[PDB]
């Protein structure tokens, strides 16, 4: 029989606050399966290439629609490659140690965008990011 | 984990219906093309960020499918919600539907219960929308869903979360990004990480 206090509202804190966006954009997220060797679907939504306002260091955030879990959280590196998938102008592939399941996990990630403007300013954006980082 | 808000959720319904595979797309963000029917039952955890924290569904992702199993009425006990799945294709598991309602609501009274016509991806309803009366009694709810489209695919979950928290204005919030781990990979077997990422590359995307 015992009733429950309705909890407290907390702040939303996203964890970007911290950072500055230096780009934002829906887009598809995929990642390889090692085992079926095929890709998987790992999420809809906004990426977003965060810089840390203090550290400097620079890191590729996604969150999935609706849902709002991250999907993608993984410092850029220099050591990075984006490369596209096939003569897809639209998609670009990449390895990452990435941490949207709270993991730091090895993955190999296809990102594909509506548009191939999009495309190019990701591509952009993301060796942008890594001309501040050598 | 350590939300202190959680759910024991059942999620019931006719055999190839998209249950697991619904609770899969919740789960890793994939859609399993194939139909791998469930073995008794999965538990797998499910965890939302709400404007009033985080809060844990407990997921019985059971089979549908009679044969598999035993004491389901037992998966069922101390359930304090519930999704009954059907196959907006397939009119059979709509009709069936009463059943996993009155097999449910007699192993727990008072739990809230949402109707999912998952499939509506699919080009030609045989069951439409406006068919569905099911909901009509209080603690009940409908929603056309689609775990290939992800149509709908939060709401069954921000419903219940809003029932069993007790706000209607309960919002899912931005998972928080917390900073990942200052752990960069062995570049040693840096000269292996290519060609699998090569296969990677050597593979269409689908569509
Ligand atoms: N077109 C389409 N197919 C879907 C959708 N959701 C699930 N399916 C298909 O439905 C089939 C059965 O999936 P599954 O989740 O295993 O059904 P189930 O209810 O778990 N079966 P069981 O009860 O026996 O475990 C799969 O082949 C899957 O591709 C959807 O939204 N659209
Ligand atoms: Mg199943």
């Amino acid at each position: 029989e015992p009733v429950v206090p309705l909890p407290d509202k907390i702040e939303v804190k996203t964890g970007e606050e911290d950072e500055e966006e230096f780009f934002c954009n829906r887009a598809k997220l995929f990642r390889f399966d090692v085992e079926s060797k095929e890709w998987k679907e790992r999420g809809i939504g906004n990426v977003k290439i965060l810089r840390h306002k203090t550290s400097g260091k620079i890191r590729l955030l996604m969150r999935r629609e609706q849902v709002l879990k991250i999907c993608a959280n993984h410092y850029i590196s220099p050591d990075m490659k984006l490369t596209p998938n096939a003569g897809s102008d639209r998609s670009f592939v990449w390895h990452a140690l990435d941490y949207a399941d709270e993991l730091p996990k090895p993955e190999q990630l296809a990102i594909r965008f509506k548009t191939p403007e999009e495309a190019a300013l990701f591509k952009c954006k993301f060796e942008e990011a890594q001309s501040i980082l050598k | 984990g350590e939300p202190q808000v959680q759910f024991k959720l059942v999620l019931v319904g006719d055999g190839g219906t998209g249950k697991t595979t619904f609770v899969k797309r919740h789960l890793t963000g994939e859609f399993e093309k194939k139909a791998v029917a469930t073995l008794g039952v999965e538990v797998h955890p499910l965890v939302f960020h709400t404007n009033r924290g985080p809060i844990k569904f407990n997921v019985w992702d059971t089979a549908g499918q009679e044969k598999f199993g035993g004491l389901r009425d037992g998966y069922y006990i101390q359930a304090q919600c519930a999704i009954i799945m059907f196959d907006v294709t397939s009119r059979v598991t709509y009709k069936n539907v009463p059943n996993w309602h009155r097999d449910l609501v007699r192993v727990c009274e008072n739990i809230p219960i949402v109707l999912c016509g998952n499939k509506v991806d699919i080009k030609d309803r045989k069951v439409k929308a406006k068919s569905i009366v099911f909901h009509r009694k209080k603690n009940l709810q409908y929603y056309d869903i689609s775990a290939k489209s992800n149509y709908n695919f939060e709401k069954p979950f921000l419903w219940l979360a809003r029932k069993l928290i007790g706000d209607p204005n309960l919002e899912f919030v931005a998972m928080p990004a917390l900073a990942p781990p200052e752990v960069v990979m062995d570049p040693a077997l840096a000269a292996q990480y290519e060609h699998d990422l090569e296969v990677a590359q050597t593979t269409a995307l689908p569509d």
